[PDB]
């Protein structure tokens, strides 16, 4: 149930699937802390995608 | 919204032609509340009963349930019914189960 | 444009202005009726129609009725109208000036159908919860 | 008359009901899926049209 | 010109509730051997308008004890929703193609009785309060089973849209498939509309005209009128929903010619119920429901959930 | 964020302040709480309709359920307090 | 610029004949998502469809109009309502073209 | 006798008869015999979207 | 003897009896039907979404 | 009947376990929500005219708390479109999630319901309320320690200790005192939370063990009002002679186990500098100790006059032994030279 | 809007 993407019925796209996908691919071993630095730009574009 | 407005305005029109028309004399005691002749022993107070809520609440908690039943017709066309079907039965069992529990705790 | 959804939001908010002020529960029940229909209308404007009709059905067609029972158990002689006290009416005006200052300033179908096949867990906990809620009502009233 | 006859007639009415409803419902499923092929054939050029129209409006408004 | 279409939906129906009243006294009369209204007609026909004129002409007092606002707003809501429920009804072509207007029929039906609650609350009288309260009891108690069985009969048409419900009845009729649910739907329409054996809201001899008492002339005409709106309307609803018919698009009128029969054939039956059974009393009224109707509504419900999978017959 | 959302949020803030100004018989509080519930519902649903974040179409109704559920409980307590007094918070 | 009902009446063949440019197009679209990249193929499909109708009009037409006129009459555009004409149209095509 | 009920009931029918006709023809009157068009889904509306502009 | 009180309950609360009857039968039966495997299969066949090449 | 009572209590356990499992927020709010419904009825056993309004208090505050919480979740989603716990992305929302949880712990100045509610119920339901209910909201605070706005947390964390003090010197009947004890320890838990959660969970374990010790003892003697406790020295001297000790472990006199919390906490905060705050905190904890001492004076150290009627009661041994008790005493006392094992909690 | 947090303004349709 988590996340904008993550397989949804009839494969209906999220409205902001792309920026989200990039932003999560940016996010792994970086883990939480450094992640709020380095991935900031991606999250930003995702923000403008949302609002 | 248009039909809502025309309906409500229609009704309100009937109200206004209902009051501002007979044009006669209201007066006290004529306007006193009805009580099968003799005057009331007191204004309406507390017709208390546990037997009201004891069931009416059960109404409310079934109505919440049917609220979950509603998605069913559309859910029926999902690609994977065996994943669904248990649940389709499941809630109904609990609905029944809830009732059953009430049925016999008096 | 019409801003119709927005003006509906405004009637909604005053619906809570007359509602959050506390002048006998019955009139507040009216307050949630007005705010209710306004609500379902507002969510209808984005086209999540099924939900707006859930609330217009499950909520208002359910709740405020059972409140139309509590008042039978509560009432007390001479219930107060909004105009019947300085703090109540003062409160209502108090809401109006604020909100007025603010003014001065289908996917759904399969989306909810997913609840059964694709989201069994919630169905489990809701079932369990409502059930034992009935049990609680028992263990209070009995 | 007899009580068994009541259930008998009733249940027979049911099964005939389910049967015909089954036939007709399946058939309508077939014409549906065929309609889905119809739209599914129409689609791509609509995609093209909406495409060019969007880029058009975007250009115009940009100017 | 959509407006004249709406007006064309609202005038004829009001005419229909008037003549419904007259038919009621007629048939319900001949069950009693006695002839119904007759002398003013010649066949009684002119009566209902004379009746309504007698009402609206007559003085409608504003009660001294009643709060006035609720007292006026309630009738308005009654006729309001009583008429508004008519809009999405396929005859054959709905005035509105709601994607899910059935559910909307339930919405209107569910806000209906709330007006009764106000009608008895603001009326202030003892009879008003007691009768209104028991009224709301029976009503809700029947709306739950109501909506469940309506659900179960809707799993198989396909979806909540109404016009499709024609399409799904191009042959056998729904009724042969699931008549027992049709029974319970029938009776639930026989109680939700507050009718013959399920008579309590009016109370009648039990509570001298129930909640409705303190209302005098016009508002009384409104509750009366709206009541008949709901009766013919749930009747029509049952008609389209359990009794299909041949429908050539080229001649829609033919279909309607059939439809008013199939629905009128229901409404008369309520009257022919009214002439037949003593009322239940508030205990048993709810007893038969919670104890007896409901469990069958559930078992039938799982059954109807389960047919489309076993039969591989999904709509 | 579009003004409409701000308006609903404000309806929440009033739906809280009304709960806390809190006066006389408490039945008003169960009302005000339910109003609060409704504002959260609507504010959620508008969002799930916004981004077509489809799975979450299930939440608002589920939200509604439990929320309504607790309120359904609440009346029962009131009954008991009503049972010994004829209710008042006082 | 053919109307949608008329379009639908024959589209069931249109998918069957016009194709290679078509699937090339959509596959091109879902690859890179930017429309501008595939806009040209988006032209090519237009002209391809034009050639399709040019092939149509010279031959079947009266049967064809006899068909889509039957269909456009229903606002559901349902295939089931007409059908019989489709005998006319599909036969005249399966022979004459 | 009982047949005499009929004048009372037939007047019902015609009244109820009226809307069922009155709407069904108004559609044809407005739509030019096209018999209206439902648009339950975004796509069908997209067909009415592609339309109007085409005419 | 357990069969015997079915005669009793059938004498006493028939409504409820029929209720348990079809109510349980509706649960046990479906697994038996072969058509079920087709039934899910049909909904694989119908494609609301486009089949991308 | 027990068969239903146990299902309720087990669904409370489930209603908290659910919070401790699920990562999705909605399941957490469901976790609290289910927890509530199953928490109210158990307060209503025996049922008193008093108990009813006790439950009214509890429900009314828990309901409004859960409401604010869900609102702040929705706002979080509005400004980041997520449901995973993680960091929150909007301070105006975050402070409200902190508030909602602040009610759920009963931290001051939201605290006023807790001393009252405790008064309204029996020591069974009381103990369970002061231990098991303290798990879930902390169970989520540990997960959102990453982004907490420490100022807001330390202010309630301190004020909980002052109010947990001053309101503790004043009362006679024990249950209200136990309420101010717990309301005071929560200040110590929620204080260190921004800095290092493992110290929190340590302190939590000690607190639960402690209050299990006390409430099992009060149950064992059925004492309530302080005077009622006073008589017990003659009947079963041991247990008063043991309330003394467990009280001192509440007080954190250093050989005793209850010192282990404070003395790890002081460590952690001191790494952060922040040197002043623990000094005020540790100084006030003394004030917390003092009414444990006065309560000790009513009981074991000194003998209030016995009533005569007590004598017959001497013949009759207590029954229905509570198995878990002796270990709950001993762990909550002697364990001090086993601090290092705290690192097991990583 | 300056209150609490910014409300972006204009008509609803835009989103």
């Amino acid at each position: 149930m988590t996340i904008q993407s993550a397989e949804q019925p009839h494969k209906i796209p999220g409205r902001c699937h792309a920026f989200e996908k990039e932003w999560i691919e940016c996010a792994h071993g970086i883990g939480g802390i450094r992640a709020e630095k380095e991935c900031k730009i991606e999250f930003d574009d995702f923000v403008e995608c949302l609002l | 919204m248009l039909t809502l407005l025309t309906n409500v305005t229609l009704a309100s029109l009937l109200v206004l032609i209902a009051f501002w028309l007979p044009q006669l004399n209201a007066y006290s005691e004529k306007t006193s509340p009805y009580e099968c002749g003799f005057d009331p022993m007191g204004s309406a107070r507390l017709p208390f009963s546990m037997k009201f809520f004891l069931v009416a609440i059960t109404f409310l908690l079934f109505d919440l349930e049917i609220a979950l039943l509603l998605p069913l017709p559309w859910a029926s066309q999902t690609n994977n019914l065996k994943t669904m079907l248990t649940m389709a039965l499941f809630l109904l069992i609990l609905l029944a189960a809830s009732l059953a529990y009430e049925w016999t705790q008096k | 444009t019409m801003y119709i959804a927005f003006i509906l939001s405004t009637i909604f908010v005053i619906g809570f202005v007359g509602f959050s002020s506390k002048p006998s529960p019955i009139y507040g029940g009216l307050g949630l009726i007005v705010s209710g229909g306004v609500g379902c209308g507002i969510v209808l404007n984005f086209g999540g129609s099924f939900l707006g009709l859930m609330v217009f059905l499950i909520y208002l067609g359910g709740m405020l009725v059972v409140f139309g029972y509590t008042t039978a158990m509560a009432t007390e002689m001479y219930p107060e109208v909004w105009v019947s006290n300085k703090t109540v009416f003062g409160a209502f005006v108090s809401g109006l000036m604020m909100e007025f200052c603010m003014v001065y300033y289908s996917e759904e179908a399969m989306g909810i159908a997913a609840l059964y096949s694709y989201g069994t867990w919630l169905v489990i906990v809701t079932g369990w919860s409502l059930l034992i809620g009935v049990v609680v009502i028992m263990e209070i009233t009995r | 008359l007899s009580g068994y006859s009541m259930f008998a007639v009733g249940i027979g009415t049911l099964l005939f009901g389910y049967w015909s409803m089954m036939k007709w419902n399946r058939e309508r499923r077939r014409l549906q899926i065929e309609d889905f092929e119809a739209r599914i054939a129409l689609m791509p050029l609509f995609q093209a049209e909406k495409d060019r129209r969007v880029l058009q409006m975007l250009r115009e408004n940009l100017e | 010109m959509f407006m004249i279409n709406i007006l064309s939906l609202i005038i004829p129906i009001l005419l229909a509730v008037a003549f419904l009243t007259l038919v009621e006294r007629k048939v319900l009369g001949y069950m009693q051997l006695r002839k119904g209204p007759n002398v003013v007609g010649p066949y009684g026909l002119l009566q209902p308008i004379a009746d309504a004129l007698k009402l609206f002409t007559k003085e409608p007092l504003r009660p001294a004890t009643s709060s006035i606002s609720m007292f006026i707003i309630a009738p308005i809501l009654a006729l309001s929703l009583a008429l508004t429920m008519w809009v999405p009804l396929p005859m054959p072509y709905p005035l509105i193609n709601m994607n899910l207007g059935v559910l909307f029929m339930l919405a209107m039906s569910s806000l209906a009785v709330y007006s009764i609650l106000w009608s008895g609350w603001a009326s202030n009288s003892k009879y008003a309060l007691i009768g209104a309260l028991r009224a709301v009891a029976q009503t809700i108690s029947y709306e739950v089973t109501l909506a469940i069985i309506l659900l179960s009969v809707l799993l198989m048409n396909g979806s909540y849209t109404l016009s499709t419900l024609i399409t799904t009845q191009e042959h056998i009729w729904m009724i042969f498939t699931s008549w027992p649910l049709a029974m319970m739907w029938f009776i639930s329409t026989l109680a939700e509309t507050n009718r013959a054996p399920f008579d309590l809201t009016e109370g009648e001899s039990e509570l001298v005209s129930g909640f409705n008492v303190e209302y005098a002339a016009g508002p009384f005409a409104m509750f009366f009128m709206a009541e008949y709106a709901n009766i013919i309307m749930m009747n029509a609803f049952t008609a389209i929903l359990f009794l299909g018919a041949s429908h050539d698009p080229h001649t829609p009128e033919l279909y309607t010619i059939n439809f008013v029969l199939k629905t009128l054939a229901l409404t008369i039956t309520f009257l022919w119920i009214r002439a037949s059974y003593p009322r239940f009393r508030y205990d048993q009224l709810m007893h038969l429901l919670w104890k007896s109707f409901l469990p069958l509504t559930l078992a039938l419900c799982m059954w109807h959930i389960s047919l489309p999978i076993m039969t591989a017959s999904i709509p | 964020m579009p003004l409409v959302y701000m308006n609903i949020i404000m309806a929440f803030a009033i739906a809280l302040a009304g709960l806390l100004m809190y006066r006389s018989h408490l039945m008003s509080s169960l009302l005000c709480l339910e109003g609060m519930m409704l504002s959260l519902f609507i504010m959620s649903t508008l969002i799930i309709l916004n981004t077509h974040f489809t799975l979450a179409n299930m939440m608002p109704i589920i939200l509604l359920v439990f929320a309504a559920c607790e309120a359904a409980l609440g009346l029962s307590l009131l009954v008991m307090v009503s049972n010994t007094y004829g209710t008042d918070y006082v | 610029k053919v109307s949608s009902s008329v379009l639908k009446a024959a589209a069931h063949h249109y998918g069957a004949q016009c194709d290679k440019p078509n699937k090339e197009f959509m596959l091109c679209r879902w690859e890179e998502k930017d429309p501008r990249r595939c806009l040209e193929e988006g032209k090519l499909v237009n002209q391809c469809a034009l050639d399709f109708f040019r092939q149509i009009k010279r031959h079947c037409a009266e049967p064809f109009t006899e068909y889509w006129t039957c269909i456009d009459y229903s606002g559901l555009q349902l295939f089931r309502h007409c059908r019989k004409q489709q005998a006319k149209f599909d036969e005249c095509v399966l022979d004459k073209l | 006798m009982w047949f005499e009920i009929l004048p009372g009931i037939a007047v019902m029918a015609a009244c109820l008869f009226i809307p069922g006709m009155a709407t069904a023809h108004i559609h044809k009157f407005t739509n030019g015999g096209k018999e209206k068009r439902v648009a339950h889904f975004s796509y069908q509306w997209n067909l009415m979207e592609r339309d109007r502009r085409i005419s | 003897r357990i069969a015997s009180f079915l005669k009793n309950a059938w004498a006493k609360e028939p409504v409820l009896v029929a209720s348990f009857a079809i109510g349980g039968l509706a649960i046990i039966l479906p697994s038996l039907s072969p058509y079920t495997n087709y039934a899910i299969r049909i909904n694989r066949a119908t494609p609301y979404n486009y089949p991308v090449p | 009947n027990p068969i239903i009572y146990t299902t309720l209590i087990m669904t409370v356990m489930s209603g908290t376990m659910l919070v401790m499992i699920s990562s999705h927020w909605l399941l957490i709010w469901i976790g609290f929500e289910m927890n509530l419904l199953a928490m109210i009825p158990v307060l209503m056993k025996n049922f008193n005219p008093r108990a009813t309004e006790a439950a009214t208090k509890y429900f009314l505050t828990q309901a409004t708390a859960s409401m604010m919480l869900m609102m702040a979740i929705i706002i979080n989603l509005l400004y980041s479109g997520q449901w995973t716990i993680t960091k929150m992305f909007n301070p105006v929302a975050m402070t409200m999630m902190t508030m909602a949880l602040a009610m759920k712990l009963g931290l001051s100045p939201f605290h006023f319901w807790v001393p009252e509610v405790t008064q309204g119920i029996s020591l069974q339901a009381g103990l369970l309320l002061l231990t098991w209910q303290k798990l879930a909201p902390l169970s989520v605070l540990c997960q959102i320690s990453q982004s907490i706005n420490p100022n807001l947390m330390l202010t309630m964390a301190m004020l909980s200790i002052l109010i947990g003090g001053w309101g503790g010197l004043n009362q006679t009947q024990l249950r209200k005192i136990m309420a101010y004890s717990s309301i005071a320890h929560m200040g110590w838990m929620t204080a260190v939370l921004p800095y290092n959660t493992t110290m929190t969970i340590l302190n939590l374990l000690i607190y639960i063990t402690m209050t299990l010790a006390m409430f099992m003892l009060l149950i064992h003697s059925s004492a309530t009002t302080t005077l009622s406790l006073s008589h017990t020295w003659n009947k079963m001297p041991v247990i008063t002679s043991l309330m003394m000790v467990t009280l001192l472990s509440m007080g954190g006199l250093p050989p005793l186990s209850g010192f282990m919390p404070k003395w790890m906490i002081i460590q952690e905060m001191t790494k952060n500098e922040s040197i002043i705050m623990p000094t005020l905190m540790a100084m006030t904890a003394l004030l917390n100790l003092y009414f444990y001492m006065r309560l000790a004076y009513s009981s074991s150290l000194t003998m209030f006059p016995s009533t005569n009627n007590m004598k017959m009661k001497w013949q009759f041994e207590h029954t229905k032994q509570m198995k878990l008790l002796p270990t709950m005493i001993v762990l909550s006392t002697l364990v001090l030279p086993m601090t290092p094992a705290l690192s097991s909690l990583n | 809007v300056e209150i609490i947090f910014k409300f972006n303004g204009l008509g609803d349709w835009v989103i």
